[PDB]
């Protein structure tokens, strides 16, 4: 409690990304010219959901493993205290010591964001069945996200780190079978008193 | 002094049996304002931790309607309806359940009337300066002040000339003390920086009753005053 | 300096003219009937009317510009980069049909922005 | 007064003088201020939503009705969200939903394609075209209805 | 009692924030709709829980830099009890909420949240909750009365702690990521 | 889940390959100068959609065999979801467990990317009636893609295999009719554990 763990994410995009735009206003205001929005924000810069992201990957891996993990993305399935991840990303009752933050970009949505054409072709006539315009994040945008660990253990920066070496082989938002979302990611981490902020 | 308080965050005043009131009563107008007069040392402190003063009368807040004019109370019911305009009751109270903590308040944005009375002339600087002061930082009401909770600035401030009653028949307009009245009326006497609490419960007759008595009390006061009890003139 | 003069043309390729800052007169009437005849044998196609109301939405000069260029009999060639009409037609109808596309196109340039806007949604409604 | 709205950060250093390859725009007001691309693709969307801010019944048997949208349901046409857009289009009146069921029944010229959803089964091809029109007729037989009754029959088929 | 302080304290919201609507009669109003109401006035402004904030951040900071400071039962003795209040004495530091400037139909976005299965890669759960917007400006007047010489220190260091931590709900998510201005005042006189 | 087939694809263009920008703002500003340009990075690498290729020829494939596979190319198709097809790379309830990358080029566009004049010639004159400029990646051109399957099967690799020498026999992004798109593919198949990223 003396101590907190603070890991700065920042993330490069290798193959361009896809986020879905989650208010149903701005999507509908974006329906006139986009069937599949970005998630962007109101100061007009892209967002991704991050502690879902780590959450799967290190119940993945740790399942694959064979450690005393549960499965949260189950219809009804409570996760239990007795975890390392529902340690470090939290339960029903404790909360998560890890504080993940949205991975904002560096940059706005004129430089980054673009609208994209995507078809669906017949197999026999060879010829595009469907087309859509979905919103696609250029290579190369740089996300930054701060991961903050209250009462860090020993194992939370190898774990973070696993799961983002996870996240750089499987991807990050959405359209990942499809080639999408594949990131590079850089960790600075440090470890300050809590007390950092007292003067 | 006339005046309109907008209430911008609600407030949560209770009463026993798990009821709570509908709109501020002026105890709590008074607690706040001798408490904001305690915290910059205006000279009337001392007479605000006496609650037998009655020099000025804080009268208590009512709903001012789409009227304009102030919604007055119904006997025998827990509602106030603008005799110029057919209610205000049971439908702003709001069901709060908070970390555990479960209360009522009072939605917001409703207008209440701020209407005091000075009898001297020892506190028109007194009051001018607890209206400026309510006027540029805000008033607090009920429960939770320093959770934020009761927010009321002013939308207007008039100093305009007051009269009493000349009516022997007058309708109470708020709960009026007497020695073998019905409605037990509890209310509170804090006193900070002696670290004393008390519940001050005293029987009386309730609101939206009209009184056939020539005593006329000067301008209502039914007897505590200090809020307490008002009357109007039918 | 090959990627300096492919920079360079492309800094060129961006403010030209006046983006977003000496016309014949037809009914508004006459102005549905053209469109809607050349909408039908693919003269005044929907990449066409797109093109027309990006020309247009950065000024007249812009749309005068693009129209002069598609309408441009190229003196080597003698090919207007106007889409070839659909249908049975002699060399004269085809030049008499461009011809109309000129003078439509042109004279809808006189008019104010939603008398286009609202012209072109029933052609193309994704404007 | 020439204000450099460029980043000084990121230069080399080339014959003992630094230097930075830039690429942007001069911008005349007092200030000939230089100004990158990010800027100008900021001020060309302004002024482009500057310059798009100036944008201006056969009614068969109600048994009918409820016997088309089941099978159109389950045939998977008309779907929940086609059911949740028509009732939007009825709750902003009837000549708007005339429209939607206008603009989702509109065969392109092209294409031939009209955007209800394909439906799900082994019907031929001119089954398919008379269930987009039937879905058209009961669609726009419910537009001739109040809604109350448009409000109870759609629910039993999306229940938001 | 001669000085007190008037702390103003406005927020731009940097990520976008959830605080939970608190009132049960507009929870279940708005729960046909949305799961996860945001907390608003009835005249439509973002209410946002301020003085437990200032309060857990200065618990969580003078724990770790050693003060006697009690963990919310309250002590009477410890700073933080002289600053948002014991259970016998009263705060000096009474907190306004944390009002919006704009109304919510400008600033609150209802919004899709999702429950992924690990195995299948598929949304299992599906919800839906009310967000306010990011560069949504809101104020606060936080009121420091009998006022000690560390009063606005130990504020800024609550409200950089905030800023650090974020306010509101689904603070692990990375929800509530907040700025924060602050301009400080005296006030006495008539 | 506790083991991942990875298949490492190395493929060389045999014949000029063409796939089309998606991208409008790039679109536009290089069809100031070239009508057809290649899809590329923002990092001047050209991107080649791969799922849709390898979906295709499994379900042609899988059709001419006689197996219960479903066609997702039709207009606004709905997968089945009890196929192979819909196993490998995706149905309606589950997705793809062969997440397919873009096939990212290891060069850059000043080193592949060539423009290009195409032509269309009268048939009675032999004048050249109408010309373009479309922009088309070399041969010799080397590309890498990762396929990293979830869950695998016994089948997959086999399977994978023969949808790329279908893709070598017909070709990969546009004017697959006029000879563009011949390549071939070099597979590094290797079974890795899902475990592998945690310390
Ligand atoms: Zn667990
Ligand atoms: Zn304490
Ligand atoms: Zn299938």
């Amino acid at each position: 409690a003396k101590t907190m763990k603070k890991i700065y994410v920042t993330m490069k995009t290798l193959s361009p990304l896809y986020t879905g735009e989650v208010r149903r206003e701005d999507k509908e205001a974006a329906q006139k010219r986009v069937n599949f929005p970005v998630r962007k924000t109101a100061t007009n810069k892209v967002l991704i959901p991050f502690k879902g992201a780590l959450r799967s990957a290190l119940e993945i891996m740790l399942k694959a493993k064979g450690e005393n993990v549960c499965d949260t993305g189950e219809s009804r399935a409570r996760p239990c205290g007795r975890c390392v991840t529902c340690s470090l990303f939290g339960s029903m009752g404790r909360a998560g010591r890890a504080s993940v933050d949205f991975l904002i970009s560096n940059d706005t949505k004129e430089q980054i964001v673009r609208e994209s054409t995507h078809l669906r072709i017949e197999r026999q006539t060879k010829s595009a069945s469907d087309t859509f315009k979905g919103e696609e994040v250029i290579e190369g945008a740089t996300f930054t996200a701060t991961i903050t660990i209250s009462n860090p253990q020993e194992k939370d920066l190898s774990l973070i780190q696993s799961a983002l070496k996870f996240i750089e082989e499987n991807g990050i938002g959405g359209w990942l079978n499809k080639g999408y979302g594949r990131v590079s990611f850089e960790v600075k981490s440090e470890d300050v008193a809590t007390d950092r902020f007292l003067k | 002094i006339k005046g309109i308080l907008e209430s911008i965050t609600g407030f949560s005043i209770p009463l026993d049996n798990g009821e709570y009131a509908l709109y501020p009563a002026g105890r709590h107008l008074r607690g706040a304002i001798g408490y904001i007069a305690f915290n910059l040392d205006l000279p009337i402190s001392s007479k605000f931790l006496d609650f037998d003063f009655d020099d000025i009368i804080f009268r208590d807040l009512l709903p001012i309607s789409k009227c304009g004019k102030i919604f007055y109370p119904e006997k025998n019911s827990n509602s106030l309806k603008c005799p110029s305009c057919n209610i205000y009751g049971s439908s702003v109270l709001r069901n709060i359940m908070a970390r555990g903590l479960s209360y009522k308040e009072v939605i917001e944005g409703k207008k209440y009337r701020l209407s005091i009375i000075v009898k001297d002339e020892k506190y028109l600087n007194e009051m001018e300066a607890i209206i400026r002061y309510i006027l540029s930082y805000g008033i607090y009401l009920g429960n939770k002040v320093s959770k934020g909770y009761g927010k009321f600035k002013i939308k207007e401030y008039s100093i305009v000339d007051i009269l009493p009653v000349k009516d022997s028949e007058v309708l109470l307009l708020s709960d009026a003390i007497i020695d073998n009245g019905e409605k037990d009326i509890v209310f509170s006497k804090k006193e900070i920086s002696s670290s004393k609490f008390e519940i001050i419960r005293k029987r009386g007759k309730a609101k939206g009753d009209i009184i056939r008595d020539n005593n006329h009390n000067g301008f209502y006061i039914g007897y505590g005053g200090l809020g307490f009890g008002e009357i109007i003139s039918l | 300096d090959m990627i300096w003069n492919e920079e360079y043309n492309k800094m060129r390729s961006q403010i030209v003219a006046e983006d977003f800052s000496a016309l014949p007169d037809m009914s508004h009437d006459k102005i549905i009937e053209n469109i809607e005849y050349l909408f039908n044998i693919k003269i005044l196609s929907k990449n066409r009317i797109k093109e027309f109301w990006e020309e247009f939405c950065k000024g007249q000069k812009a749309a005068i510009k693009y129209i002069t260029q598609v309408h441009r009999k190229n003196p080597n060639t003698g090919r207007r980069n106007w889409n070839p009409p659909e249908g049975d037609f002699t060399d004269n109808e085809i030049e008499k049909l461009y011809e109309t596309a000129y003078n439509t196109l042109l004279s809808l340039i006189k008019y104010d922005k939603n008398k286009v806007y609202n012209i072109l949604i029933n052609f193309n409604p994704k404007l | 007064k020439v204000v450099l709205n460029i980043n000084t950060d990121n230069m080399c250093n080339f014959a003992s003088y630094r230097l930075m390859p830039f690429s942007g725009f001069i911008v005349e007001k007092d200030r000939i201020e230089i100004n990158d691309k990010n800027w100008f693709d900021m001020i060309w969307n302004e002024e482009y939503n500057k310059m798009r801010s100036q944008i201006v019944l056969p009614d068969m048997s109600h048994d009918k009705i409820i016997e088309n949208i089941e099978y159109l349901f389950n045939i998977k046409i008309l779907s929940k969200n086609r059911i949740k857009e028509f009732w939007e289009e009825f709750c902003k009146g009837q000549k708007a939903a005339i429209k939607y069921i206008t603009q989702v029944h509109r065969k392109n010229p092209n294409t031939g394609r009209r955007n209800w959803n394909p439906p799900e089964g082994d019907f031929t091809d001119n089954e398919i075209e008379k269930l987009y029109e039937t879905a058209y007729n009961t669609l726009l037989s419910l537009i001739k209805y109040d809604k109350n009754k448009v409000y109870n029959i759609l629910i039993n088929f999306n229940p938001k």
